[PDB]
């Protein structure tokens, strides 16, 4: 009784320790990397966003400096 | 390994992901250190 | 100085020069067609005007006629099943008029029709020689069967009464009133003119304390609405507001609507019938609709939300409670960032002008339960609904974020229960009421079953959510038993008490005694179900739910029929939810 | 009436940068006005006036700035705006996107001369579309039912066969009355235009095809007026002679492209990504012309092509248009990649008029319940995919291999059926209930016992 | 210091854009006057003035620009800066963001005026914070304690009761019984009209009015006056603390509704927005008035202050509560987890934080076992949520029988110390007594937190 049970559970314990790493190795690292992704590409449209609203201000300073 | 667009959305599901993928270390882990007990204990009987 | 002259025109906005004396938001007519427009900039001689409609053709050196008054609306009888436009023009009448399909965009038709004869009554109570105030109802027309249109004084003036007109037939351009001040005697009609900018005096602001009756079951029992609130939808569903809602008056503001979805809202509106007392009356009698479609101009969607909270104020005065549906706040919030990027001005994050939120004040904070001005001391509340981008930028969009700033309830709609057709889709975790502290004194005496079974049925929902994620993970088997009475009674409150069908004629509008006798006992069989595990536990041989689940199959059918029971009962629907409950007291007496 | 007072001429331009020609000295400039361009060659070009103050005007000309002088440009200002004519000759021809034509025939000869911009459709006069289109496509006429009358995108993206399932609901227009088919095709390629125009008189379908298109070599200031000019001819045909048309807009993301560098070109205040703050307005000028009215009988329906940039349905071309029309149609790449044909992706489409086209009187009985459960499964199914590859193969339960049946069988016998199956919806909802045959009773919890007593023993 | 000389009246306008109204012609215009504002149909409105340039005043109208005309206008200028009116007589008065009485009461006599922006503090003369206020709820007195000149921001959401804990926190606050000049100045910022009257109703109506100084500032009112709101009550609270010598407790609520009015007078400058839309000069305009709290040395008053903002879509990265956690010193946590379990007030432990709570609790303090308890409950709190999964994902019989009792600790912890209604006014006495009943339930030895000098005493009782 003991046997049967001691034979199954490090069977089973090794499917466990494989879906513990492979969330560890393979899926939380991608995802975070993914994160990292997401936020250096919103920190560039923001420069995007920056550079097209200084040029517009820099534009209506030239029409207001004739006029 | 990259997987979709970022559109200031997406930050709050990628953050979603990684917290269920966060707590699915530790939920596991205690599981597999429970398993690990009990297989320790019988092994000694 | 009387008139200007186009200076320039690029879109919308118009330069119009030689407008030296011209205030700000002003109405002027551009143009040879005479475009209404509006002045939103005035730098020395040139003024720069947004206009309401089509600028295709105009030239420069065309007049521009100022009219020394802002936008304003006509108010008076006429109103109630009309349908306007932004700028309150009526298309009902301008269809009739012209008798074609389009609209010329040169046509001042006037709002409320000048032709149609109202029998007029006074206050009885009313002498010649008498003083009055502003906001004193001063006579009561009677439209339709329903609505009893006072004529109250404007709020600005105040006199004493020197003529008064008998009961009899008027139209809307006789004069009705004289009133004599210190300087002149000054004549009164049936309409008033007020700016649709400037808030609507009234006496005291009050606390809201009344509900709303929604008729959902998720939205009067976990996150209910009072009548003097402001509510955000993610959103036509709606007719519950219609036929119920009970609130006097209806409006309905369809801001940036689709072509054939505002036709849609246009077309069963007169024959959508409700019940009032055995009598099968149409709601369009208490209905009045602004309708915009996103074809009309950019300036027309600021307007129309600025239209319907006057006319929504304006009967409000009456005494009557008034429910505004404002439909699309994403839309109004988009003509501001259109208008803002033609007046060069700086914008705030993702584009939208800095004051969006500001704005969105102004607007939402009109809502209130108040006692109005004049002498007859009668009460009045506007509720309005606004929605919002439905499934996306969940916290964190500039016309959601800085909504949830200003309104207190916000139904939060999710996209996911609507995916798997969970109707009504409101999630119960991130949405919210703010109106749960001044509705427990109206639920200790009128419901007083509803505070407990209201903070334990929260508890259920979130402790089958906290356990959700537990189940997806290691499984079911290793869960306890204390829990999967958890995972039953919840999963019962998802698909009996949640989901609600709005086309199904018993769900279609659920009284409050039916949500509050349902709720009762789903509970009570949590509550006895709790009470049999645990004080029985590891020394008798009670039940672990395997047994329980199979054996009330009956009972549990009962719990999950309990939403069938209609409007041919309410003493009958009332005992059967007793006759369950004394069901359930003898299967927890085994 | 008729204009009579002899045109302007003037050699006074005073500004070329990009689309744009500067005037001064002009004599009271109207907005919108038509101006033609004489070249010092002798070339002529049309224009359109996009702004003035004072004597200053603004033009966009349509064929580019190539080659226009300072001294020796002559301009004309025609006292009008663009007026398109339009005339029941116009089917059955090819124009390009200025309205010239390009098969060898000749000037249009108008009944009448109507603005681009059209008249503004009375809200209250506008009767509400209820009669189904039939597209011949399972995806699309099961799940996705398109009214006559609607406005109804199709989001696709670079490299996904949008055009052929395009072309397939051109040919198979159903209604259980020859629809006139009005296409503008803008930005398109050479192939691209060589496939429409061949599929076109492969059916025989162009004896009422009125085809006029724009490719890449050509300007793209002509796609503005594109699609203007593409409904003002299908209103003349469905407001006024009154045909049921049906028109299809492609790209309309070539469309915008054309916007923005235009309004790039104005230094205007951009909105997202650089495009114009009044797309939203544009966009809508050239959707809510659909629809039909109360006085006549016929109809225009819009089915505008649009491919996203990226896949991103984020993007502001596809998120603009998914508040004004009525319902997406979503190709997805990840079906095309699986040779699956309509790679229609259901689960983000949408027919917002599906409700009143579908029930007793217009289809039979069971379609608001079947497509109903057909979409629940798939977006159960769709989310134990995802499982199935993260935790386990057999996790978790039994009943998922019935969801991952499903899929298997959704993908490939309900939406995947060729570019010449021409299926009837009682051959759409047949075929969904011999998917629905799979699952066990007491998990249909969409259908009602009603209509799920008949249609489950069969 | 008087000033004598009669004000000028433009009729002058050149142009209207916005909120700002342009004038020509001024003579030697300072740069933030108020400027008074009669409309052609003789109504009043104030204004600061944004920009002068030369001959050119562009000046701001606080109450909107509609109806100003270019021609019959007139802009009546004073000659001073913003000042508050002062006294000690604004303790159980309702006043508005601007300046002005709300309460039908009286204009306020004023013995001096103070400017509203300040001057900045003297680091040398500030002394460090010793002493601890009491606020009545066990979630912060017991385990998050404040010091008399900490400032510390409750961090929370849309929909939670933030703003019902902030009128609680005003309702019962003082110094700790210990065996005295107390004050409380509330800036109501950016609030609806229920939360407006539920602030006047609750204070007013319970008792609390005789030390409360409270700000309202609704939404329908103008958003300039969302800035000059918590400079009012700072104002306020550097004249009762050390120049009247009484401890005042400064409520800011809410915090980040007064940034989107820092971001709305940004872009009506004409100035580039920054980081998501955020001025740049946001970290030194939420230093203004964070940094106006702290002790001094030869002055018995302090001020400290609770800024209560309500973080984005949860996103701690949002420059609201990242600039605020550069210069506060510990957070308070309003979460929705305790929230939906109706639990009041919804305080999670666990990442909440006092930095300067070593120094607030002690032996002449509060008492001495003060900084033990704490620490053991915040140990038990952490290890029985631990085992509160391993109940769901293990088994309710495979856990042990010391694992057994933390479950029924923490089903005790947030039942009868975090819970506790929002009348109930717990000293920190009975904060810690009750926090003895939840570790009594343990037995010795696992309290490992505790040293035997203060265990002997406490645990048998």
């Amino acid at each position: 009784s003991l046997q049967t049970s001691f034979v199954t559970l490090d069977e089973a314990i090794k499917i466990t320790n494989r879906r513990v790493n492979a969330i560890e190795h393979v899926i939380i690292p991608r995802i975070e990397r993914t994160l990292a992704y997401i936020i250096t590409e919103l920190d560039e449209r923001e420069r995007e966003e920056f550079y097209r609203l200084k040029k517009i201000q820099e534009k209506k300073k030239i029409l207001k400096e004739k006029s | 390994r990259i997987e979709i667009f970022p559109s200031r959305m997406a930050q709050t599901i990628m953050k979603a992901r990684l917290k269920g993928a966060q707590t699915g270390r530790n939920l596991l882990k205690k599981k597999s250190d429970a398993l690990t007990l009990r297989f320790r204990q019988i092994l000694k009987k | 100085s009387t008139f200007g002259y186009v200076h320039g025109v690029s879109g919308p906005v118009v330069t119009a020069c030689d407008m030296a004396g011209a205030a700000m938001y002003e109405l002027v007519r551009v143009g040879h067609s005479e475009l209404v427009g509006e002045i939103i900039r005035l730098e020395g001689d040139m003024a720069t005007i947004q206009v309401y409609e089509e600028t295709s053709g105009v030239s420069v050196g065309d007049p521009v006629l100022r009219t020394g008054k802002p936008l304003s609306v006509e108010l008076g009888p006429g109103i109630m099943g009309a349908i306007f436009d932004g700028i309150q023009r009526p298309l009902s009448d301008i269809s009739s008029q012209t008798q074609s399909i389009y609209i010329p965009r040169g046509v001042n038709v006037s709002a409320l029709s000048r032709d149609v004869k109202w029998d007029f009554t006074p206050c009885k109570n009313l002498r010649v020689g008498s003083h009055i105030t502003g906001g004193d109802i001063y006579g009561i027309v009677n439209e339709n069967s329903l609505i009893k249109h006072k004529i109250m004084l404007p709020p600005r003036n105040r006199g004493t009464v020197t003529y008064i007109a008998p009961p009899g037939n008027y139209d809307t351009s006789d004069v009705v009133l004289e009133l004599e001040f210190e300087g002149i005697k000054e004549k009164f009609s049936m309409v008033q003119v007020w700016p649709v900018r400037q808030v609507r005096p009234v006496t005291e602001k009050l606390p809201a304390n009344h509900p709303l009756l929604t008729g959902q079951r998720v939205l009067d029992a976990l996150f209910p609405c009072v009548q003097g609130g402001t509510t955000a939808i993610p959103g036509v569903i709606s007719q519950s507001l219609s036929k119920y809602s009970n609130s006097d008056v209806i409006i309905y503001v369809g801001c940036g609507e689709r072509g054939n979805e505002m036709s849609e809202v246009l077309r069963d509106f007169p024959e959508l019938t409700m019940e009032v007392d055995g009598k099968v009356e149409s709601i369009m009698k208490r209905t009045a609709l602004v309708a915009n479609t996103s074809n009309m101009p950019v300036a027309a969607r600021e307007a129309s939300i600025y239209t319907g909270i006057t006319l929504s104020e304006y009967f409000r005065d009456m005494g009557y409670h008034v429910s505004m549906m404002a439909d699309s706040t994403s839309r109004w919030a988009e003509a501001l960032r259109e208008i803002s990027g033609r007046l060069a001005e700086m914008p705030a994050d993702s584009g939208y002008p800095a004051y969006l939120g500001a704005r969105l004040a102004s607007f939402y904070e009109r809502a209130g339960r108040v006692k109005c001005l004049g002498n007859p001391e009668r009460e009045g509340s506007v509720s309005i609904v606004g929605a919002v981008s439905p499934p996306g930028g969940d916290f964190s969009d500039p016309v959601t974020s800085a909504t949830l700033g200003i309104v207190q309830v916000f139904w939060g709609l999710d996209k996911k229960l609507a995916q798997r057709k969970h109707f009504p889709s409101v999630n119960w975790l991130i949405s919210y009421s703010k109106y749960m502290r001044a509705l427990d004194e109206y639920y200790d005496k009128h419901f007083t079953e509803f505070v407990p079974l209201r903070t334990k049925a929260k508890e259920i929902l979130q402790e089958e959510e906290d356990l959700a994620e537990i189940v997806q993970l290691v499984g079911k088997a290793s869960l306890a038993e204390t829990d999967k009475i958890t995972l039953e009674v919840a999963k019962l409150i998802k698909d009996d008490f949640l989901q609600q069908n709005g086309y199904t004629p018993y769900d279609r509008f659920c009284p409050f005694y039916k949500t509050v006798g349902m709720l009762s006992n789903m509970i009570a069989f949590y509550d006895m179900a709790r009470r049999a595990v645990e004080t029985t536990a590891q020394s008798d041989n009670k039940i672990t739910w395997s047994i329980i689940r199979e054996h009330m199959g009956e009972i549990l059918y009962k719990l999950s029929s309990m939403k069938f029971k209609d409007p041919v009962k309410d003493g009958e629907a009332k005992i059967k939810a007793d006759y369950a409950q004394l069901l359930e007291d003898m299967q927890n007496a085994f | 009436n008729y204009l009579s007072q002899p045109r302007l001429t003037y050699k006074t331009v005073s500004g070329v940068n990009g689309p744009l020609v500067i005037l001064d000295h002009v004599k009271f400039p109207r907005y919108a006005e038509i101006v033609h361009l004489t070249l010092p060659d002798g070339t002529k070009r049309s224009g359109q006036v996009l702004e003035v103050s004072g004597s200053k005007a603004v033009v966009q000309v349509f064929e580019g700035t190539s080659g226009i002088d300072a001294k020796k440009t002559s301009c004309e200002f025609t006292g009008d705006i663009l007026r398109t004519p339009v005339s029941e000759d116009m089917l059955g021809r090819v124009f390009n996107g200025s309205g010239k034509p390009i098969d060898r025939g000749p000037v249009v000869l108008a009944e009448d001369f109507l603005d681009i911009m059209g008249q503004p459709i009375n809200p209250q006069c506008r009767i509400y579309p209820e009669e189904m289109i039939q597209t011949g496509i399972s995806a699309i006429d099961g799940m996705n039912s398109i009214a006559r009358g609607q406005k109804i995108p199709i989001f696709s993206a670079a490299g996904l066969p949008h055009n052929e399932i395009a072309a397939q609901i051109c040919r198979q227009a159903g209604l259980v009355e020859n629809f006139a088919i009005v296409f503008a095709a803008m930005g398109v390629n050479m192939e691209t235009a060589r496939f429409f125009k061949s599929d076109f008189e492969e059916n025989g379908s162009m004896d009422n095809v009125c085809l006029f298109l724009n490719l890449a070599n050509d300007p793209t200031i002509e796609r503005i007026i594109t699609p203007r000019l593409a409904l003002t001819t299908a209103e003349f045909l469905a407001y006024q002679c009154e045909k049921h048309v049906l028109v299809i807009l492609t790209d309309m993301s070539s469309y915008a492209e054309a916007l923005r560098e235009v309004s790039a070109a104005r230094e205007e205040v951009p909105g997202r990504r650089g495009f114009p703050g009044y797309m939203y307005t544009d966009l809508a000028t050239i959707y809510e012309r659909a629809g039909r009215v109360e006085g006549r009988n016929g109809s225009i329906t819009q089915i505008p092509i649009l491919t996203m940039p990226n896949d991103d349905i984020t993007h502001p071309i596809p998120d603009l248009t998914g508040y004004i029309t009525e319902g997406q149609i979503y190709v997805d790449r990840q079906l095309h990649n699986r040779q699956i044909y309509p790679p229609i992706n259901v689960l983000p489409s949408l027919s917002r008029l599906m409700k009143s086209a579908i029930g007793e009187g217009m289809t039979r009985k069971d379609h608001a319940d079947v497509s109903n459960q057909l979409y629940a499964c798939y977006a159960i199914g769709k989310d134990v995919q995802a499982m199935k590859a993260v935790v386990g193969e057999e996790a978790l339960t039994s009943d998922d291999l019935l969801y991952l049946e499903f899929l298997q069988k959704f993908e490939r016998n309900f939406i995947a059926q060729g570019p010449y199956e021409n299926r009837t919806v009682y051959e759409t909802l047949d075929i969904g209930w011999q998917l629905l045959r799979i699952f066990p009773k007491e998990m249909l919890k969409r259908i009602p016992q009603s209509t799920l007593s008949e249609f489950y023993p069969r």
